[PDB]
């Protein structure tokens, strides 16, 4: 139905001009994707070396890549062969071709999680509000078992669950891992595969600031001054008599 | 689960969803909540109620929340 | 006649340096070069950057 | 085309002019300048503003019909 | 002497030093420069941005996503494309108004010239957005292309024709990128002529009066200018591109494209809205492209109804605030072409839709008229 | 200061469009370092991700 709801304006701390990201919460977040999240999401345009100087050191991401496998080029007859990723191959589809998601998952396509950030409206404040906020299908909706009910999604009628049942955790520093937090740091790691260039941009653009903020008044003054013969001018006509 | 992880969420939304705005939100809830039950081939189906429940608690829940979040 | 002609008033746009028709203006030219020239040298440095 | 010394025919009109470095780039900038903001704005406000108050009504107005359009009581 | 007499220096001196221009020109006549720069612009980043992409369907959205994750800024690249794109906008839409205004469309050659440019970078924008082959890149392409389906006994064979197959397929895209590759040139060419004729009176004023009798050099005075101009030009895009890069774009063009899909939105980007509108306000298939278009070639129109005596605006209350009616419902049009075609949005697309048509081909002439009248002319 | 800076300015480095142009170029190189850098460190009032501040930890 024609009918919704629009997130709310969840302070974060990469909103707001001149503003980092949470670094530590993006590393908290890899972890969320790594473990809850990627077994039906796909982020095809992440790669591990991504993660290096962002969170993890280089050795760290690298471990995290050799784990699990890929099939890696042809061996010498003309079957593949598996091993250990390395820090050049992006992130893992867990379903082949589009088809496979409908049949792993009740008829419904899990769209990829590259962008996702970008690809809704309010961004982050939408994961966050479809992540924590659930709610009991009100009278008269009829749910049908696929579609749960949800708040914020469009139409009301989802395919997901809610995936952040307070846990499935994880844990390098040990964060009291509740719906909340494992919710915020999924986001805001969500924000960076989207926009990893992010940090920087902002970075750019203080220094853009304080340069035109210099650069500005200069170039007026320049302006001004060889405008000076013709702004004091003085006119005279004397015509003859 | 069945009782040990303190959800901040629950928490900061139990002071957030009791509040004057969501009161009378919940209220109208309620009222059409019990006129939907209270009959048969009906279907004024109660979602609007919901959602302006819902927005004005989440508001006042944004506001507060992060806060405390680590 | 055009002995009537005049020279109107400045003194309501010269800088300071020159308002004085008591006083030379060779003194306050370096100065005056100086600070305009400044302006657009720092212009030109920020623009490099 | 058009260049300088074949523009138009001017008679008896005297220019005094005075050199950049001699004079300042901002004299009465904030004194004389902003009164002069004041004095153009209150020129063509009654010209630019109204089209203008008239769209953001009409804007306001157009969205509270739409949303309180897609809800409803009885029948 | 050397800048007078040298074959090339001539050009240049003819056209950015010695120029004789009134000493009267205000802001809005800044936007020349600004076109000219944004023009320059869109074909530098352009040219780096097809160093890297690819225009074939299975590789066109990766290797944007390659080119702001990996090539090195590759993303400032980027994102000054897309947001330059409307910035180029932004900057025609005031140059078009400031010669409405002004009057200075009485130089038909220049001003003529002028609406093929108009029409050139809107043809080539729009083939811009289909590049990435997002959901509104095929979308809109597929809505927007389709138009021409309204033309009787042509228009099926027609779109059949620009697209290569039967829909927004393989053929589209890589045809779409060869022509958004040469129509830039093309343009510069044209823009070229625009100067030319430009050239053979030199500029209005704000007045509208003349200003042979007080002309500067272009040299310090504009030149000066015209820098301090570019630089605000440069503000305007980098806060866009470096604080919100999506922010004109919408968060919505990512995800690529499915021709199954359909989304609840489609709409062209917002330099379109306008005429979208317009169109979308008649119920009628070949009545709505017959309006699309008249939306916009109707600026070849305007010199034949100029009506009032005085070339400027300056000196004319009534048109003023006519004028600040046209600008104003055109707001509401690109506001209404960005919302669905639902109850209160319909009736005054619609409406506002007669107005513009009747601000321009009936209010504003008659204005004049009587405008003449009030002052015994 | 005293019989002027700018002055100075003007008759040792400005009279020319030489030594206008060395100073220029000479003032770029420094203003980079002094800016880049200046600029990279106002930006270090976000303690946060602070890749420095991490690289302690891990
Ligand atoms: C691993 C278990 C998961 C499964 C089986 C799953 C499945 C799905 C499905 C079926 C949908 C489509 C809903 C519909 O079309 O009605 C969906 C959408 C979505 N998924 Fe999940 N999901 C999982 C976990 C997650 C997690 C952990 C996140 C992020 C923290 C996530 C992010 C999203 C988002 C943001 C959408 C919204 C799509 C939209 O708004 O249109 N998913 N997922
Ligand atoms: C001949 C010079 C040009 C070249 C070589 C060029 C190249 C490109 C390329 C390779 C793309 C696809 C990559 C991308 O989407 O970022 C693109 C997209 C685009 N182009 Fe151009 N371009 C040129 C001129 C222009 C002109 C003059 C405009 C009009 C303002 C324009 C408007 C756009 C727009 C709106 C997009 C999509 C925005 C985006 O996704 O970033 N381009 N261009
Ligand atoms: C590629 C896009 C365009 C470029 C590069 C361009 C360039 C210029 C330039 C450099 C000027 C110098 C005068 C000034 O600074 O305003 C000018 C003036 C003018 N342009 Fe354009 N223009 C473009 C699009 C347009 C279009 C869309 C129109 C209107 C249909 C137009 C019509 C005119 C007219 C009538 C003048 C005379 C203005 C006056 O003397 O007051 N141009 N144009």
């Amino acid at each position: 139905s024609d009918l919704e709801l629009h997130p709310p304006s969840y302070p974060w701390s990469h909103r707001g001009l001149l503003s980092s990201l949470d670094h530590t919460s993006i590393r908290r977040g890899f972890q969320v994707y790594k473990q809850v999240c990627s077994s039906c999401h796909s982020m095809d345009y992440v790669a591990y070396r991504h993660l290096v100087g962002v969170c993890y050191t280089e050795d760290e991401a690298k471990a995290l890549a050799e784990e699990v496998e890929v099939q890696d080029g042809p061996n010498e007859d003309g079957e593949m062969f598996m091993r250990p990723g390395k820090l050049s191959d992006y992130f893992p589809k867990p379903y082949p071709n589009p088809e496979a998601a409908r049949a792993a998952n009740n008829g419904a396509l899990p769209p990829d999680l590259s962008y996702i950030v970008r690809a809704r409206h309010g961004g982050e404040d939408y994961v966050f509000s479809l992540l924590t906020g659930y709610c009991e299908p009100p009278t008269g909706v009829s749910l049908r078992e696929g579609l749960y009910f949800n708040p914020y999604f469009p139409g009301q009628a989802i395919g997901m669950a809610p995936p952040i049942y307070n846990e499935v955790l994880e844990f390098d520093d040990g964060t009291p891992a509740t719906m909340s937090q494992v919710a915020k740091d999924v986001c805001t790691f969500l924000r960076w595969a989207a926009e990893p260039e992010h940090d920087h941009r902002k970075r750019m653009g203080l220094k853009m600031l304080l340069m035109m903020g210099l650069l500005l008044p200069l170039v007026y003054a320049m302006k001004r001054h060889k405008w000076s013969v013709l702004k004091s001018r003085k006119l005279a006509y004397r015509p003859p008599k | 689960e069945e009782e040990e992880l303190v959800d901040p969420l629950t928490t900061v939304r139990e002071q957030c969803e009791q509040l004057e705005k969501c009161v009378k939100a919940r209220e109208r809830l309620e009222l059409c909540d019990e006129r939907v039950s209270s009959r048969s081939q009906t279907e004024e189906d109660c979602t609007e109620e919901l959602l302006d429940f819902l927005h004005a608690r989440d508001h006042c829940v944004a506001h507060k929340l992060f806060n405390s979040l680590k | 006649s055009h002995t009537d002609i005049k020279v109107p008033d400045f003194s309501d746009y010269r800088r300071p340096e020159v308002l004085d028709s008591t006083k030379s203006s060779k003194e306050s030219s370096e100065a005056r070069k100086g600070f305009s020239y400044l302006v657009t040298a720092t212009t030109t440095v920020g623009v490099a950057y | 085309g058009r260049q300088f010394g074949h523009l138009t025919r001017v008679r008896h009109v005297i220019t005094y002019s005075l050199s950049p470095f001699e004079q300042r780039a901002f004299p009465h900038y904030f004194s004389k300048g902003i009164p002069n903001v004041l004095r153009r704005t209150r020129a063509c406000i009654l010209r630019v503003a109204p089209p203008f108050v008239a769209f953001y009504l009409v804007y306001t107005w157009g969205t509270q019909e739409f949303e309180k359009s897609k809800r409803k009581n009885p029948a | 002497n050397i800048r007078k007499s040298h074959p090339l220096m001539k050009i240049v001196n003819n056209a950015f030093i010695d120029l004789p221009a009134p000493s009267n020109i205000s802001s809005w006549w800044n936007f020349g420069s600004l076109l000219g720069i944004c023009l320059i612009l869109q074909i530098l980043t352009g040219l780096f941005l097809a160093m890297h992409y690819t225009s074939d369907t299975t590789t066109a959205f990766s290797s944007v996503t390659h080119i702001c994750r990996d090539v090195n800024y590759g993303w400032i690249i980027r994102y000054m494309h897309a947001n330059g794109a409307s910035m180029f906008f932004i900057c025609l839409y005031m140059h078009v108004g400031r010669g409405l205004y002004y009057g200075s469309y009485t130089f038909l050659e220049t001003w003529n010239i002028g609406v093929i440019l108009l029409l050139t970078v809107m043809a080539t924008a729009f083939m811009g957005y289909v590049l990435p082959w997002g959901q509104m890149s095929f979308w809109g392409a597929t809505v927007i292309t389709n138009l021409l389906s309204a033309i009787p006994y042509i228009g099926t064979n027609l779109v059949e024709w620009i697209w290569g197959g039967f829909s927004v397929d393989k053929a589209t895209l890589t045809r779409f990128f060869a022509f958004h590759f040469i129509l830039p040139f093309i343009i510069m060419a044209i823009a070229m002529v625009h100067l030319l004729f430009l050239h053979e009176t030199g500029s209005n004023n704000p007045t509208g009066i003349s200003s042979d009798v007080d002309k500067i050099p272009f040299h310090p005075y504009y030149t000066i200018k015209d820098i301090l101009g570019a630089l605000l030009l440069i503000l305007a895009l980098m806060l866009l591109v470096l604080f919100a890069p999506d922010l004109l774009g919408d968060p919505d063009n990512y995800t690529p494209a499915n021709p199954l899909n359909t989304p609840p939105h489609i709409k062209p980007e917002w330099y379109f809205l306008f005429a979208y509108a317009i169109l979308r306000s008649i119920p009628n298939k070949l009545g709505g492209v017959l309006a699309l278009a008249f939306s916009i070639l109707i600026l070849a129109l305007i010199p034949l109804l100029h009506t009032s005596k005085q070339r400027s605006m300056m000196f004319r209350p009534l048109s003023q605030c006519l004028f600040w009616a046209l600008v104003a419902d055109l707001l509401t049009l690109t506001w209404i072409g960005g919302q669905p075609v639902e109850h209160p949005y319909i009736t005054i697309g619609q409406l506002a839709s007669v107005l513009y048509f009747l601000l321009i081909l009936v209010l504003m002439p008659t204005a004049g008229t009587i405008e003449n009248k009030l002052l015994k002319w | 200061v005293a019989p002027t800076l700018t002055a100075r300015l003007y008759s040792l480095l400005f009279r020319r469009t030489s030594t206008f142009a060395l100073t220029i170029v000479v003032g770029a190189l420094f203003f980079e370092r002094a800016f880049d850098q200046g600029a990279d460190a106002i930006y270090e009032h976000i303690n946060e991700g602070k890749l420095w501040k991490h690289i302690k930890h891990k």
